C-alpha cells in the first residue's frame, strides 16, 4: 500500500498497465525507470478503522512526572513500579481500557482480560 | 491612598480597561458543521507591531465528508481556492517524496499518504515553480510590463505579504515550507480524529491587553496621519519657502 | 578578453565547514586581522570522534583557548565552493542577455562539517553567557525674418532671448508678419 | 600530541587578492552523486539569465549550428525609502544562476539561500597542506530542470479545469509519443541532425 | 474602586452561544475571580483578576534565540526526517526556528538560567513531551501568578520545598525594619512566575503539607509546586466575604455586586 | 505598562518610519544636470517632559 520512489529521481510512482504481458508496471512519470508490482493491490479506501489508542511513546514517559503510579508489576520482569494512564486515540467510544508502561522491562501491557 | 492608574481630562478622574482577543500566530482547527461543503478548516492571525494593522488572515480548507479529498488553500491577494502541491512546487520543492517528507513525519503511517494521494493527482500536472507561480491571483492591481501575470510579482507576494512572521524579507522560503507542512499536518489529525478538536475558550490561548498597545496603536494611527501631512505640502511648495 | 569558462584544477579539494558563535565571528571576520598569522592549534585522535581546539594567547582570555569540534556531519556530498574574478579588459538566441559571466573557479568540496563550541568548564567560557544574558524697429524686423529663416515654428518663449528687447514692442512687430 | 596528523594552523588570504571575490556554496539537489566534470559535455558556461520560456531558450549547441549555418511627469513622486544593500541583492537576484554543458542535455537552475550565510567559513588543504581562511558570503542551491520534457502552461489549465473528472494517468506518455514539448536533449539531438 | 481598578471585558455580539464563552471554563482559575461577576445581559463578559494576578509586559526574544543557536540545535535547513525521527521541534512564540536532539538537558538548563535570574522571569516554557514539542512565549499579553518551589530531591529525605525559617524570618525582620524584598527572593530562586498556559507540565499542592510528609472537616508523590495560599484565588469584593466557603455561591455573587453601590468613606482629601 | 510604554517603543515608533525624503536632481533631463538636491528630513532622539 505504500508509495514507492523512483530510486532515479524521487517522485511519486504511478501504476500502470503492461499492453500484453499482463503485469503492474510502476512506470516513473519523471524519468524512463519502471518497475514490475509485488501484488496487483492498487488502491484500499478503509471505510473503519478503530486505531491509535497505543503510540506516542518516547523512551522516557516515566521522566514527566504529571503521571500517576501504582503497584501492579510488569508480567516480564515483576517489579513493582509502573507508569499507567488511558488511550492515546480520542472518539466519542473509546474504550476505558488502560495501558501499563513499565521502566525496568520498558515494556506496554493492558488489563483486558476477554 | 490614592494609587490609582487613571488619567485627568478636563476634570474628571479617567481609567481604561482591559482588552482582549485571541492570541494572534498561533495555530487553531475548527470543525465546521455538516451540510456546508467544508468540514475543517485552520487559522492564523498576525501582527508585527503593528505597520498598518498587519491583520493578513489565512486559512487552508478541506472538501467533502467520500471522493472529494482533496486541500485547497487561499492567500491574499489570491481569490481562487489555490490547491497546495502547486504551492509546494512554486516555493521551490519539485520532487514528490519530499514534499511528502514536509509533510508526515513516520514514513510507516500511511493513512495520510493515502489523504494526500488525490491532492498529488491534482498536482500532476504542474511541474515547475513559475509555471505554478503564473496562476493569475489577480485581486488588483493593474499589471505592469508582463504577459499574463509576473513571476516576479508573485514572487514579491510571497516576500513581502505573506506569513507575516517567520520572515518577510526575501529568502527563507523553505521556513515558510516547513510552517506549512506543520500546519497541514495539524489539520489531518484533526481530520482523521487521533488528535481531537482544539477549544476556543481556554484562556492562555487568549491574551489581556492595556494601555501600552492600545497609546502604541492609537499614536501609530495619527502618526501616519501627521507624516501623510508631512508629505503634504512639500509637494506644495513649489515656491518659497523651506519654513 | 580572457577565457569565459571556469577552472577545474582546484575542484579536487576537501573542504571543511565550520560554524561559529558570535563574538567568535566577529573576531575571526576582521579584515584588519587575517594575512597569515597563525592563532589556534588542532588535536585529533588516531579514530577521530574528538576532536578538540587549542587556541593560542593571541585572544589575550577574554574569551576561552580550550575549545572542541563538533563534527555535525562527518561525511558530505555534493557541497562545492567555488569564486568569482570579474573579466579582464523558434531558434532565436539571445547571446548578450546583459549576463555578466565572471573569472570564476570552483575550488573546493566540503567534506566535513563542523563547528566550535567554547568549552563550557574554562573560566573564560559562561562569562561570555552572562555578557550575553546582558546584551529699434528696423533691425529687429531683418533679425526676425532671419528667426523665420532659422526655423518655421520658433518658440514665443524662445524669442524672449533672441530679443531681450520690450516684449510690447516685439508683440507689435510679430504680429505684422508671422506668427 | 604525537604527530600522527597534518598539523598546519593557518595561513590566510592575500588581502590584495581579497578585493573583487566573491565566493559562493554550490549543492545539488539529488541522493546520488554527481560530478560534472565527469557527466557535462563541457564547454560549461556559467550565466546569470532569466528562465521565461527556458525550454523555449535554444542551447549552446544549437546557437553554435545557427551561427555555422548563417556563416511628462508630474514633478512630484515618492521614494519610499529602503536598504540599499537589500536593493542590490534584490537586483543581483533579479536574475538566478544556471550552468550548464554545451549540449544541453543536462541543465541545472539555482537559486539563493538566505539562512546561514555568515557563520561559516572554510578550511581548504592547499598542496602543501596549508589551510587558508575564505569567509564565506552566500550559499546557492541549484536543481536539475527540463530534464524530463516539462509542459505547457496553457493545456496544463486544460487539464486542471474540469474537462476531465480525472485525467490519463499515461497523459504525458501519449503526449511524449506525439512528440509535443520534448526534452533539450532530444531537441538538441535533432537540431544537430538538421 | 480598587476592584474598579483591575477590570477586563471582552466583545462577542448579540445573542451568541452557551459553551462559548459566556460561561466560566476550568482555565480560569488562579487568574480571575469565580464570584466577582456583573450581573445582567453581560454575566460572563465582564470578569475581575486574581489578586496576585499579573500581566505580561513583553521582552524581546532574540538572546534567546542566539542563547538557543549557542547551546546545539540543528536549524531547519538541514533538517531531514529520516535521520532525525524523533527530534523535538523548537517554538518561539508560534515560530519554528530549531528542531534539538536532547530535551531534557535542555529544558533544565532554561529552567535553571531562569531561576538564577539571567533571564526576565516572564517568559514562560512548556514541554508537551506527549507530541515531543517544546514551546517559548515572551510576548506581551500573558497572565502568571506566583508559586512555591519543589526540590523532589532532599538530603533529609522524601521531598521538600526548597524555602525554609530563616528567609522569612529574614522577610519578617525586614517588614518590621520600617534589605530583602520579594525581587530580592526571586532573584535567588524560591518562587517561579508559572504563566495561564503552562501548568499541564506541573503538579500542584493545595496545602504545604497535605501530602508532603510520607469532626472538622474532610480534605499523589510527585508534586513540584505548592500554592503560596489557597484563599487567593479570590479578587477584590471577594475577599471581604466572610468565610466564603460557608454560603452558596449565587450569594457570593449578589454580595459582588452589592459591595460596589457601598457608602462610606472613599479618599481622605 | 505605562512605565515600559514610557521607557521604550517610543523611540522604535519613532525609528521605524522617521525616514522621508524628496531628493530632486533635476525630475526632467537638463537643466544642467541638475544637482541631486537633497530635501532630507528625519527624526533623531526623542524627549518628554
Ligand atoms: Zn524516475
Ligand atoms: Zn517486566
Amino acid at each position: 500500500t505504500t508509495f514507492r520512489f523512483c530510486r532515479d529521481c524521487n517522485n511519486m510512482l504511478y501504476p500502470r498497465e503492461d499492453k500484453e504481458n499482463n503485469r503492474l508496471l510502476f512506470e516513473c512519470r519523471t524519468c524512463s525507470y519502471v518497475e514490475e508490482a509485488g501484488s496487483p493491490l492498487v488502491y484500499r479506501h478503509e471505510l473503519i478503522t478503530n486505531i491509535g489508542e497505543t503510540a506516542g511513546v518516547v523512551q522516557d514517559i516515566g521522566s514527566d512526572p504529571t503521571l500517576p503510579r501504582s503497584d501492579r508489576e510488569c508480567p516480564k520482569c515483576h517489579s513493582r513500579e509502573n507508569v499507567f494512564f488511558q488511550s492515546q486515540q480520542r472518539r466519542k467510544d473509546t474504550s476505558m481500557v488502560l495501558f501499563f508502561v513499565c521502566l525496568s522491562c520498558s515494556h506496554i501491557f493492558t488489563s483486558d482480560q476477554k | 491612598f490614592d494609587m490609582g492608574g487613571y488619567f485627568i481630562i478636563n476634570g474628571s478622574e479617567k481609567v481604561l480597561i482591559a482588552q482582549e482577543r485571541s492570541a494572534g500566530n498561533i495555530v487553531q482547527v475548527f470543525k465546521k458543521a455538516a451540510p456546508s461543503p467544508i468540514s475543517h478548516v485552520a487559522e492564523i492571525r498576525s501582527a508585527l507591531e503593528k505597520g498598518s494593522r498587519f491583520i493578513s488572515t489565512l486559512q487552508v480548507k478541506l472538501y467533502g465528508r467520500s471522493s472529494a479529498r482533496t486541500i485547497k488553500a487561499t492567500l491574499p491577494y489570491i481569490k481562487q481556492d489555490i490547491p497546495i502541491v502547486i504551492i509546494f512546487r512554486a516555493l521551490g520543492i519539485i520532487p514528490d517524496g519530499e514534499i511528502l517528507e514536509h509533510i508526515c513525519y513516520d514514513v510507516n503511517d500511511w493513512q495520510m499518504l493515502e489523504m494526500l494521494k488525490p491532492c498529488v493527482e491534482d498536482g500532476f500536472v504542474i511541474q515547475d515553480r513559475e509555471t505554478a507561480l503564473d496562476f493569475i491571483g489577480r485581486r488588483g492591481t493593474a499589471l505592469g510590463i508582463k504577459k499574463e501575470k509576473r513571476i516576479q510579482y508573485a514572487k514579491d507576494i510571497l516576500q513581502k505579504e505573506f506569513l507575516p512572521h517567520i520572515t518577510q524579507l526575501e529568502g527563507f522560503e523553505s521556513r515558510k515550507a516547513f510552517f506549512l507542512g506543520y500546519m497541514i499536518n495539524r489539520l489531518l489529525l484533526c481530520a482523521l480524529d487521533r488528535k481531537d478538536q482544539d477549544d476556543r475558550d481556554h484562556f492562555g490561548k487568549k491574551r489581556l491587553d492595556l494601555a501600552g498597545p492600545l497609546l502604541a496603536q492609537l499614536f501609530k494611527t495619527l502618526f501616519k496621519k501627521l507624516t501623510k501631512d508631512i508629505f503634504r505640502y512639500m509637494q506644495r511648495t513649489v515656491e518659497e519657502a523651506h519654513d | 578578453e580572457e577565457s569565459l569558462d571556469l577552472d577545474l584544477e582546484r575542484s579536487n579539494r576537501q573542504v571543511w565547514l565550520v560554524r561559529l558563535p558570535m563574538f567568535l565571528a566577529e573576531k575571526w571576520r576582521d579584515r584588519n586581522n587575517l594575512h597569515g598569522q597563525e592563532l589556534g592549534k588542532i588535536r585529533i585522535n588516531k579514530d577521530g570522534s574528538k576532536i578538540t581546539l587549542l587556541l593560542n594567547e593571541n585572544d589575550n582570555d577574554s574569551i576561552p583557548h580550550e575549545y572542541d569540534l563538533e563534527l555535525t556531519k562527518k561525511v558530505v556530498e555534493n557541497e562545492y565552493v567555488f569564486t568569482e574574478q570579474n573579466l579582464k579588459k523558434r531558434d532565436r538566441y539571445i547571446p548578450y542577455v546583459k549576463t555578466i559571466p565572471k573569472k570564476t573557479a570552483i575550488v573546493g568540496t566540503v567534506c566535513h562539517e563542523c563547528q566550535v563550541m567554547p568549552s563550557m568548564n574554562d573560566p573564560n567560557y559562561h562569562k561570555i553567557v552572562e555578557q550575553r544574558r546582558n546584551i529699434p524697429k528696423k533691425e529687429i524686423l531683418d533679425y526676425l525674418f532671419k528667426l523665420f529663416d532659422e526655423y518655421d515654428y520658433w518658440s514665443l518663449k524662445g524669442l524672449k532671448e533672441r530679443t531681450r528687447q520690450p516684449e510690447a514692442h516685439l508683440k507689435e512687430c510679430l504680429d505684422k508678419v508671422a506668427t | 600530541d604525537p604527530n600522527e596528523y597534518n598539523e598546519f594552523p593557518l595561513r590566510a588570504i592575500p588581502k590584495e587578492d581579497l578585493e573583487n571575490m566573491r565566493t559562493h556554496l554550490l549543492k545539488f539537489q539529488s541522493k546520488k552523486k554527481i560530478n560534472p566534470v565527469t557527466d557535462f559535455h563541457l564547454p560549461v558556461r556559467l550565466h546569470r539569465k532569466d528562465t521565461r520560456n527556458l525550454q523555449f531558450q535554444l542551447t549552446r549547441a544549437e546557437i553554435v549550428q545557427r551561427q555555422k549555418e548563417i556563416s511628462l511627469r508630474r514633478k512630484t513622486r515618492q521614494l519610499k525609502v529602503l536598504d540599499e544593500n537589500a536593493k542590490k541583492l534584490r537586483f543581483e537576484e533579479f536574475y538566478p544562476w544556471v550552468m550548464e554543458d554545451f549540449d544541453g542535455y543536462n541543465t541545472w537552475v539555482g537559486s539563493y539561500e538566505a539562512g546561514n550565510s555568515d557563520s561559516y567559513v572554510l578550511l581548504s588543504v592547499e598542496d602543501d597542506g596549508s589551510f587558508t581562511m575564505i569567509p564565506a558570503d552566500k550559499v546557492y542551491k541549484f536543481t536539475a530542470r527540463n530534464k524530463y520534457a516539462t509542459l505547457t502552461i496553457d493545456e496544463a489549465e486544460k487539464r486542471m479545469d474540469k474537462k476531465s473528472g480525472e485525467v490519463p494517468r499515461w497523459l504525458m506518455k501519449h503526449l511524449d509519443n506525439i512528440g509535443t514539448t520534448t526534452t533539450r536533449y532530444d531537441r538538441t539531438r535533432r537540431k544537430l541532425k538538421a | 474602586t480598587l476592584s474598579h481598578l483591575r477590570r477586563t471585558n471582552t466583545p462577542i455580539g448579540r445573542d451568541g452561544k452557551l459553551a462559548k464563552p459566556r460561561q466560566l471554563h476550568n482555565t480560569h482559575w488562579g487568574l480571575v475571580c469565580p464570584a466577582e461577576t456583573p450581573e445582567g445581559q453581560a454575566c460572563g463578559l465582564v470578569k475581575n483578576l486574581s489578586l496576585m494576578s499579573c500581566i505580561s509586559v513583553g521582552t524581546d526574544p532574540m538572546p534567546i534565540i542566539t542563547f538557543l543557536s549557542e547551546w546545539g540545535m540543528e536549524p531547519l535547513e538541514d533538517y531531514v526526517p529520516h535521520q532525525s525521527p524523533d527530534a523535538t521541534r523548537v517554538f518561539v512564540n508560534g515560530v519554528w526556528h530549531g528542531v534539538h536532539r536532547n530535551p531534557a538537558r535542555l529544558m533544565e538548563t532554561l529552567r535553571t538560567l531562569r531561576r538564577k535570574g539571567d533571564i526576565n522571569p516572564e517568559v514562560s516554557m512548556i514541554r508537551d513531551i506527549r507530541e515531543k514539542e517544546l514551546k517559548i512565549f515572551t510576548d506581551a499579553g500573558r497572565v502568571y501568578r506566583p508559586l512555591f518551589i519543589v526540590e523532589d530531591d532532599e538530603s533529609l529525605g522524601h521531598k521538600e520545598l526548597k524555602v525554609r525559617k530563616g528567609h522569612i524570618a529574614k522577610l519578617m525582620a525586614t517588614e518590621y525594619q520600617d534589605e530583602y524584598t520579594w525581587s530580592s527572593l526571586l532573584n535567588e530562586g524560591l518562587v517561579e512566575y508559572i504563566d495561564a498556559e503552562e501548568e499541564e507540565s506541573i503538579l500542584i499542592a493545595m496545602q504545604p503539607e497535605d501530602l508532603e510528609p510520607a469532626a472538622k472537616r474532610i480534605r499523589a508523590t510527585t508534586f513540584t509546586h505548592c500554592e503560596i495560599h489557597p484563599s487567593m484565588i479570590l479578587g477584590v469584593a471577594a475577599s471581604i466575604i466572610p468565610f466564603p466557603d460557608h454560603n452558596q455561591s449565587p450569594r457570593n455573587t449578589y454580595q459582588s455586586a452589592m459591595g460596589k453601590q457601598a457608602m462610606g468613606v472613599f479618599l481622605t482629601n | 505598562s505605562f512605565n515600559q510604554f514610557v521607557d521604550y517603543t517610543l523611540q522604535d515608533i519613532i525609528c521605524e518610519d522617521s525616514t522621508l525624503i524628496l531628493e530632486q536632481l533635476a525630475q526632467h533631463t537638463t537643466e544642467s544636470d541638475n544637482i541631486s538636491r537633497k530635501y532630507e528630513i528625519s527624526f533623531g532622539k526623542i524627549y518628554v517632559t
